[PDB]
């Protein structure tokens, strides 16, 4: 006889601060380096895949997930929180914008559902916030290319470049200098790889590096070369071999 | 309509005609009867227009949700089972006669589904109003050592038999080749073989016989 | 029923002999008078040693057997391997509880090594009845005399295949909702043998 | 009484070049007795026009549902809905109301204001999606109306010429009915000016 | 709130006490385990200690057969091990009916993970401390070894070990793998894989095992079986005559 | 024990205040400033965008300015995250009056539904209250322009000029002097900006540390046009009033 | 410390039992004293009823639960009502469903489960009232002791209430005598009065105080209250 | 203190919470039960303490049936023990209806097992203070299992719980080893009586009544019966020849 509990696990403090949220801000800091660059001409997201036994593999791990075909997401914070959140987020996006619509969700609108979920878990006791902050990078035809940031509270903000994970401020500061105005998507990949090189040390391989762009949708990414019937992915992960070429080219 | 599915030793062809009728009068020369579920699981549907399309989108959604969840290809047998459990709950209220086809890493497959709730596995299957005339062609000319060119060519012949002898069928024929080895080909309007119901010509209207009681203008606006 | 006319071969049996049980059926679905399927599976696996022969209406039977497959996958996993009689109970529950909307005539046929083969017949209404052999479908009535004299406790494997091969080929000959290949499933300690005989073969023998 | 033919109504839509046109009667009846010469069966939310014919109680309840859906969506996305998006929104709402006992024939009309296409699309009692762009008809006299449109209509027309077509096509189909008198309106739509022309026609 | 010693929430150090202590005791059954993959097969070798002679060994298992093809090794305390086994076996059975297809190692893994992370938030319900090693010989990707930990974390392996002598086993495995530069043993026939595994175990825990001290389960194409005592004895015998 | 995890912080104090409520009032003073000026010709809304990077974009000026309806908009002082939950429920509240009676919602009602909900959470459910204040800008033809504010205690009041956020007191003191019974929108635009410059917790003032909207009568319809000025359109206006610096 | 293990009912302590169970047990004794005795053909309960005042009067605490079944309480009146209501529903169902008069053994086990269940919550509580449940069915007369802990023992004589032991030792003496007085309503009543007096040491034995209840071989559940116990004193 | 003396809602560094530790104790303050597995059966035996002369024999027995072939005996707290068998009975009855079979002994063990595990992952649901030894004969053979407060179970050849658990197991492993398993069901009753005797020395302050039962394939024919009459008296007598403590 149980399920009578609903007293909150997130309370106000005497500085009007929120206890769990302070705790969770650390969790993000103890993560690994992930970045985003919007080139206007696309979006590039990259992270370090790292793993917790030498016998494990990080080639068979993933830290970018497809949320819907044309949108991919990445995080800094704790692995468990990220997996349950991605699943719930994938569920609402299908149900409410492809059974009520048929066009894949505009990006910002998808951000608002992820944000609502995370805040909902903060209001209500017997659940606690998710301990993670996302950069959800997408494309939509009526927005163009987009980049959003979701904070662990549930708060959002747009950015045209940002960085998260260890040495967050300093990584972001580096982007400001190396990239101004509008430059290419290609060129921004070259930059993103360098920026990710300076954060990390002791791994430099393309089997521990994952870089993906949202920047093209080919029949090759459509799974059929016939006449289109849906938009299909605009998400594309660049190969371990592909990553390796570009490190040499810095 | 006439919907068919034909197995070859390298892939599967489904095909359909795209004519929607209200009486003998042709409402639509084009509406897809071939619906995409995932890039390589295509489904043909016959019967009542509204029902086949809606069910196919619900399943279509649940399968894509599945594919992302497992980080693996979707199986044809998942789509099959979702379809069966949906018909069963609603006890026949869904009136979808479906031909579900797919290619996976497990091989090429061909099944059909009645609204009545029974599924079958076949080497070739057909459904529709053109079902009798087409299934006749397909059983006779199907052979061992079937190939791509032979499977398209047979598939054209099928739809055509149903056009000719069911005169509620007609209009363009859309074909979809799904190969295990190479990226599937949706062939919109692969044949353009029949036309619109009868016209006699029409001509300009004199303005001493068309009169206006009053008129205004107005404008579209959005805040 | 569920919706419309779905019909199957309507002649199934399971027969016991020296090594186990052989179950046989003919395979053919028709939807009205249109031949929905030449060759199908009416010999349905619900466990590796426990199969069934399905009769009644094709749709109804398929929903019900799906559910069976689900309960015994779970029974096996938690509570260990099930009896023919146990498989038979799940069938019965469904048939009885849904007699007012579905019609399912099931012969549940199983091989065990510690009680030999067992044959359990499930009525349309849902009941559990033990026999040394059963015939069901509605063409079972014309071979009732045949089956009852030429069934014997203890026979060879070749010979049981003749008895079942002879029985059903007569049923398919008088019956009009039957045809296509003959399937059999031999559940023995020699494994699971699946037998197929094609139209030309059973007619002749 | 009748399922949808208590008050009657018929609706016609046509395609042209950077214009479409959508036209309706103004009848409301109570059985075969025509009661009113005004009843507007076409509504619009911005540059998407929705005509729904059939029983008036059912056209009204739907019209308020789509107004709601569109308003709240407009508010979130900070822009209007598109013809193409609205057709999706309609299919699903209607498939939700197939199980309910509605008796409607919607037809969707608009011009895309950043893709630059005329757009018309159709819907039925069952609520199935009809992709065609030539003419789509719906209502009581839909049978007479297809016969007429299919001969009278000719592809790709300037607004003036689209007017002559739609007007006469409706007027002559309507004259073989008593459930489609009591006045009529025609709307000629471009995405930056709309002309409303009232016609003068028969009643009982 | 104001509590973290009676309920479970985020730490400000960031290392959650309940998750850490769950990492720690699991070893209260006196187990050490590994699983490796062969080219065609996946073998588990696992310790057994019998603490009484009022106990039969043959009801003592740490491998539970989920389906027909899927195996699971639980390293934990046995009331918690079994609790997970009951839940896993039904979810597997439910999936198989619904989707027409036998459950993936990774999907089982992921689903139990997401649930444990849910119980970690819950303030009225505790998380199981179980470490679950899901193995099979899938034909849609070959041999697979996927390990979960109670946190909600799971990741793919080349071979794995669990127990306090995790490091020692790790080294034995790292050495072999560096040398061949392969992430599997390519030995045709399962047999030669089981024996090799057994050698490396004898090195790590540094003791010779008996039939009643190992329990060996092997996963094969489309079928999973645990190996018997008499067979286990054949393995120990045959390596005594290589030197 | 279930109640042996409870702390009951949702109850009245020995001072008769509600702990969690008082803490929410604090929150609002650490978030940006929001100012509402109602004139009888328009309503001018500003809300202050704090922490502005150059890699934060300036193509968005809807992220604390939200249209709740096509005649009602708010400026948020608080979190994006608290607000969003209530914002969706407001928008819905709009559609209900609209569908039933076929006309625009009154402001005074719509405000009450939000406040009652805030009030609800601290009475019952064991919940936290939302840490958010809204300044409501809306129009009716029964009252002209109306301007309200609601705050974390579930108390709401009407104002004809109001400030919320950091340095509320100081802004208000300046507001009280420069206010005059006579109004125009363009006069109100100058007024807002003069004040905004003097309340910033950073030297001078720049256009990007502002978010802006005006409510004028018509500009593409008969009346009641809400225009949300984007960052660059704000930049132009800071020169126009003559606060070029 | 103390407040840990009183303030929760879904706890246990190092002794092998929670403190709340020790207090509930104490509470039975805080009841007024009542004895129960049987020879296994008839069963009698003899009970000393106290009333608060000279200006109060006696209210019932021997409860007909059926015309063949009853109970006496000792302990908490509020709780006793809750339990009595339960036993009464239970008696009724037993008659309707099985044609049974209900054995004590079956009733006790069912009362146990409910009690257990309310220690499986916060804001449920043990009853803290004990009952001597008697009835005459087909295995004869029966006397049970129910405790709100869930301990069910059938005893041939017993007592609950303050100074249980006084009657209990008298009962262990007179045992062999009473069990061979079989078939007598009047000999057993006389015994009950004699018994209850070995409990007493700070209370008076008076007509109006005392109350007798019987069920037995040829007696359906009949109570002697007030006046009608004078002739057994 | 550590906070886990009154919570089941969190993880403890002993691998298990203190309140589960407290329930184990309660098992040790009950009165001795054993279980003897045989080559054709199983034997159950229990000590019931006699304190008072008022008790009646074999109606206050702590041996309870489930079905008609499954024997359950426990040591520790009485209310927890009755609750436990009462749940087992419902779930067994559910099994019997659903699969039309008698329950397996390994199946019954799980059915209890999940219910006992469930109230250790929940703070609001009280652990069992009983250890229950159970088994019977079934269609897989005969089986003896014993279930702990933990949710721990394993298959036994002999099993014990209660005050004299140590002493009893010591005598039992010796006899079970010296024989193949404690020979046949008849032999085992005399041995069982001797264990109940030896065990009484750990309790020799109060008297006992020896109460024995069986379910044996070859000497009760698939049913559970209590062992009584001539045979029970005979067994006490046999014990009093050899042991004379």
């Amino acid at each position: 006889m149980t399920d009578r509990y609903s007293f909150s696990l997130t309370t106000f403090s005497p500085s009007g601060k929120l206890g769990q949220i302070d705790y969770a801000l650390t969790a993000v800091k103890q993560g690994v380096t992930s970045l985003g660059i919007k080139a206007t001409n696309g979006v590039v997201i990259a992270t370090e895949k790292k793993s917790s036994s030498p016998l494990a593999m990080s080639e068979t791990l993933s830290k970018v997930s497809l949320l819907t075909p044309d949108i991919g997401a990445v995080y800094s914070g704790m692995g468990p929180d990220y997996r349950v959140l991605v699943d719930k987020s994938r569920k609402v996006a299908h149900t409410s914008y492809k059974r009520i619509y048929g066009e894949y969700p505009p990006t910002k609108l998808l951000v608002s559902e992820v944000a609502k979920i995370m805040q909902e878990a903060t209001q209500s006791g017997g659940v606690r916030p998710f301990g993670v902050s996302l950069l959800i990078a997408g494309h939509d035809e009526f927005n163009g290319f987009s980049l959003y940031q979701v904070d662990p509270s549930g708060s959002y903000f747009p950015w045209k470049a940002t960085a998260i994970g260890k040495g967050s401020v300093a990584a972001k500061t580096f982007l400001e200098k190396r990239w101004n105005d509008e430059l290419e998507l290609e060129d921004a990949i070259h930059i993103a790889l360098l920026t990710l090189k300076e954060s990390v040390e002791g791994e430099f391989n393309g089997d521990t590096i994952e870089l993906a762009i949202i920047g093209d949708e080919n029949p090759d990414l459509l799974g059929y070369t016939g006449i289109p019937t849906d938009k299909g992915p605009r998400f594309r992960k660049l190969t371990s071999q592909e990553i390796n070429d570009r490190l040499e080219a810095l | 309509t006439t919907i068919v599915g034909v197995k070859f030793n390298n892939g599967v062809v489904i095909a359909a005609d795209t004519r929607s009728t209200q009486g003998p009068i042709v409402a639509d020369k084009n509406c897809a009867k071939l619906h995409r579920i995932s890039p390589k699981i295509w489904c043909a549907g016959a019967g009542t227009a509204a029902d086949t399309e809606a069910v196919t989108q619900l399943i279509g959604s649940n399968i894509e949700l599945h594919s992302l969840y497992t980080s693996r290809e979707p199986r044809v047998v998942s789509a099959l089972q979702m379809l069966k459990q949906h018909l069963f709950k609603y006890q026949g209220h869904i009136g979808a006669y479906l031909i579900v086809a797919g290619v996976d890493p497990t091989g090429s497959h061909l099944f059909s589904i009645h609204a009545h709730g029974s599924t079958d596995v076949g080497y070739y299957l057909s459904l529709g109003s053109g079902s009798l005339a087409a299934m006749a062609v397909l059983e006779s000319h199907w052979k061992q050592d079937l190939t791509k060119e032979e499977a398209i060519k047979l598939a054209s012949d099928a739809i055509q038999a149903g056009i000719w002898n069911d005169l509620g069928s007609g209009s363009n024929v859309d074909v979809c080749v799904m190969e295990i080895g190479k990226d599937a080909e949706y062939l919109r309007n692969y044949l353009t073989p029949n036309v619109r119901e009868e016209k006699q010509k029409s001509y300009k209207f004199p303005r001493g016989t068309t009169a206006v009681l009053k008129e205004s203008i107005v404008n579209i606006c959005d805040i | 029923l569920k919706k419309g006319e779905v019909s199957l071969g309507t002649s199934i049996m399971a027969v016991t002999f020296k090594d186990g049980v052989i179950l046989g059926a003919d395979s053919r679905t028709t939807t009205g008078a249109y031949i929905a399927n030449r060759v199908t599976d009416k010999l349905t696996r619900v466990h590796d040693k426990i199969w069934c022969c399905r009769s009644g209406s094709a749709a109804d039977t398929q929903a019900i057997a799906d559910i069976v497959q689900y309960h015994l996958e779970l029974y096996t996993s938690q509570y260990g391997t099930p009896s023919t009689e146990t498989a038979a109970s799940v069938f019965k529950e469904l048939c009885y509880e849904n007699k007012d909307n579905l019609t399912a005539g099931i012969i549940v046929a199983g091989y065990d090594d510690k009680n030999k083969g067992e044959v359990y017949t499930i009525p349309l209404g849902g009941s559990v009845h033990k026999l040394p052999y059963a015939i069901a479908g509605s063409g079972s009535t014309f071979i009732y005399g045949y089956c009852d004299k030429n069934f014997r406790e203890n026979m060879s494997k070749e010979e049981t295949v003749d008895f079942i091969k002879h029985s059903l080929s007569q049923a398919i000959k008088w019956d009009g909702s039957s045809g296509g290949v003959i399937r059999m499933v031999v559940l023995t300690a020699a494994g699971v043998e699946r037998l197929i005989f094609y139209p030309d073969e059973y007619e002749q023998l | 009484s009748d399922p949808s033919s208590i008050n009657g109504g018929i609706v016609v839509a046509m395609t042209g070049k950077d214009c479409v046109a959508i036209a309706c009667d103004l009848r409301l009846g109570s059985q075969s007795l025509g009661v009113s010469n005004k009843f507007e069966k076409i509504f619009h939310y911005g540059h998407v026009f929705l005509g729904i014919t059939g029983l008036a109680t059912d056209v009204t309840t739907l019209n308020e549902m789509f107004r709601y859906k569109t308003n709240l969506y407009k508010l979130k996305e900070e822009r209007a809905i598109e013809p193409e998006t609205f057709t999706q929104l309609v299919s699903s709402s209607l498939y939700e109301r197939r199980f309910g006992p509605y008796f409607v024939g919607p037809v969707v009309a608009g011009i895309n204001s950043k893709s630059g296409k005329p757009f018309i699309a159709g819907f039925d009692l069952i609520g199935c999606i009809d992709e065609a762009k030539d003419f789509i008809v719906s209502g009581t006299a839909s049978d007479q109306l297809f016969g007429m449109c299919e001969s009278l209509y000719e592809p790709n027309l300037e607004p003036e010429d689209l007017f002559e077509t739609i007007s006469q096509a409706l007027l002559n189909a309507a004259d073989r009915d008593a459930l489609s008198g009591w006045g009529a309106v025609v709307y000629i739509i471009k995405k930056d000016e709309v002309v409303k022309r009232y016609l003068k026609m028969r009643q009982d | 709130a104001g509590y973290d010693r009676h309920i479970t929430i985020f730490s400000p150090e960031g290392r959650l006490y309940q998750v850490e202590y769950a990492f720690k005791a699991t070893n209260q059954t006196n187990i050490n385990s590994l699983a490796v993959r062969g080219k065609d097969c996946t073998v588990v070798i696992s310790q057994k200690k019998v603490p009484d002679k009022l106990l039969d060994p043959t009801t003592v298992s740490y491998i539970f057969c989920i389906s027909r093809t899927i195996g699971m090794v639980v390293n934990g305390p046995i009331p918690d091990a079994r609790n997970a086994a009951l839940r896993a076996k039904a979810e597997a059975a439910e999936f198989r009916y619904k989707y027409g297809y036998d459950m993936p190692c990774d999907v089982l893994a992921k689903r139990m993970a997401n649930l444990s992370q849910i119980y970690t938030q819950r303030a009225y319900m505790r998380p199981l401390g179980v470490i679950l090693t899901f193995v099979s010989v899938d034909e849609e990707l070959g041999p697979s070894i996927y390990k979960t930990d109670p946190a909600g974390y799971y990741v793919g392996y080349k071979a794995t070990a669990t127990g306090p002598k995790q490091q020692e086993i790790t080294t034995n495995l790292e050495n072999h793998f560096k040398k061949s530069k392969i992430d599997h043993i390519n030995e045709e026939s399962w047999e030669k894989v089981v024996e090799f595994a057994i050698t490396h175990m004898i090195d790590a825990l540094g003791t010779e095992f008996s039939k009643n001290d190992l329990e060996v389960g092997v996963a094969t194409k489309d079928k999973f079986f645990t190996l018997s005592a008499e067979n286990i004895e054949e393995r120990l015998v045959a390596i005594a005559e290589q030197d | 024990g279930s109640r042996r995890y409870d702390s009951r912080t949702t109850i009245f104090s020995p001072e008769g205040r509600l702990y969690q409520v008082e803490y929410a009032l604090e929150s609002i003073s650490h978030a940006g400033t929001a100012i509402g000026i109602m004139a009888s010709d328009g309503i001018v809304l500003a809300a202050e965008r704090k922490v502005t990077s150059t890699l934060l974009e300036q193509d968005t000026s809807t992220e604390k300015l939200y249209k709740l309806n096509d005649k009602i908009a708010v400026a948020v002082a608080g979190l994006t995250a608290d607000a969003e939950i209530l914002i969706n429920t407001a928008r819905i509240h709009a559609q209900n009056y609209l569908k039933t009676y076929n006309e625009d919602i009154p402001v005074e009602i719509l405000v009450r539904r939000l406040s009652d909900i805030k009030q609800g959470y601290t009475q019952h459910g064991g919940l936290r209250p939302f840490g958010v204040s809204f300044i409501y800008a809306g129009y009716d033809d029964r009252y002209g322009y109306q301007l309200y504010t609601s705050n974390p205690s579930g108390n709401y009041t009407g104002w004809k000029a109001i400030s919320v956020g950091a340095n509320t007191s100081a802004a208000q003191t300046l507001l009280q002097m420069d206010y005059k019974d006579d109004m125009k929108v363009d006069d109100a635009i100058e007024l807002a900006l003069k004040t905004l410059s003097k309340t910033t917790d950073s030297s001078a003032l720049t256009y990007d540390r502002l978010e802006f909207a005006t409510i004028r009568k018509g500009a593409n319809d008969g009346e009641v046009y809400q225009k949300i000025f984007k960052p660059q359109e704000i930049k132009d206006i800071l020169v126009k009033t003559g606060i070029t610096k | 410390f103390r407040n840990n293990y009183d303030g929760d009912t879904v706890t246990f302590s190092p002794t092998g039992r929670l403190f709340q169970v020790e207090y509930a047990l104490e509470a039975i004794k805080q009841g007024s004293v009542t004895v129960g005795l049987r020879s296994n053909t008839h069963a009698v309960l003899v009970a000393l009823k106290r009333n608060a005042d000279e200006l109060s009067s006696y209210q019932k605490k021997i409860i007909k639960c059926d015309e063949h079944m009853g109970l006496s309480l000792a302990g908490l009146a509020p709780d006793a009502r809750v339990l009595s209501n339960y036993l009464r529903q239970q008696c009724n169902y037993s008659s309707l469903v099985f044609n049974r008069k209900l054995a004590v053994e079956r009733a006790g086990h069912l009362l146990c489960d409910k009690a257990q269940k309310n220690t499986q919550s916060y804001g449920g509580r043990p009853y803290g009232v004990g009952l001597l449940i008697i009835g005459y069915d087909k295995s004869g007369a029966h006397l049970l002791e129910f405790q709100p802990s869930g301990n069910v023992t059938e005893l041939y004589g017993t007592a609950i209430g303050a100074r249980s032991q006084g009657a209990k030792t008298y009962l262990e003496r007179t045992l062999d005598t009473f069990i061979k007085i079989d078939g007598n309503p009047d000999e057993l009543i006389k015994a009950g009065v004699e018994a209850i007096s070995q409990s007493l040491r700070d209370e008076s034995l008076t007509v109006d105080n005392l109350s007798i209840a019987i069920v037995g071989k040829d007696t359906p559940f009949t109570i002697y209250d007030g006046e009608a116990v004078a002739k057994y004193i | 203190g550590t906070g886990y003396d009154l919570s089941n809602s969190v993880f403890s560094p002993d691998g298990r919470n203190f309140q589960v530790e407290y329930a184990v104790k309660a098992v040790e303050n009950g009165t001795t039960s054993i279980g003897i597995k045989c080559n054709d059966g199983v034997v159950f035996a229990v000590e019931k303490l006699i304190t008072s002369k008022l008790l009646v024999p074999q109606k206050n027995v702590k041996i309870q049936v489930v079905d008609r072939h499954i024997g359950c005996v426990y040591s520790g707290l009485i209310p927890d023990g009755r609750h436990l068998v009462n749940r087992g009975r419902e779930e067994a009855a559910s099994f019997k209806k659903l699969y039309k079979t008698p329950i397996p002994i390994p199946a019954f063990a799980d059915r209890l097992g999940q219910y006992v595990q469930a109230h250790t992952l929940y703070n609001s649901v009280r652990p069992f203070g009983v250890s229950t030894i159970f088994g019977g004969v079934d269609k897989n053979g005969a089986h003896l299992y014993m279930l702990e407060p933990s949710g721990s179970y394993w298959g036994y050849k002999g099993a014990a719980t209660g005050k004299g658990r140590q002493s009893a197991k010591a005598e039992l492993e010796k006899l079970v080893d010296h024989h193949p398993e404690g020979l046949s069901a008849r032999e085992a009753v005399k041995q069982a009586a001797k264990i109940i005797y030896l065990a009484h020395e750990d309790n020799k302050e109060k008297d006992f009544e020896l109460e024995i039962s069986w379910c044996s394939l070859s000497e009760t024919n698939g049913l559970h019966k209590f062992v009584k009459g001539d045979l029970l008296q005979e067994a006490i007598d046999f014990a009093q020849k050899e042991i004379n403590g």
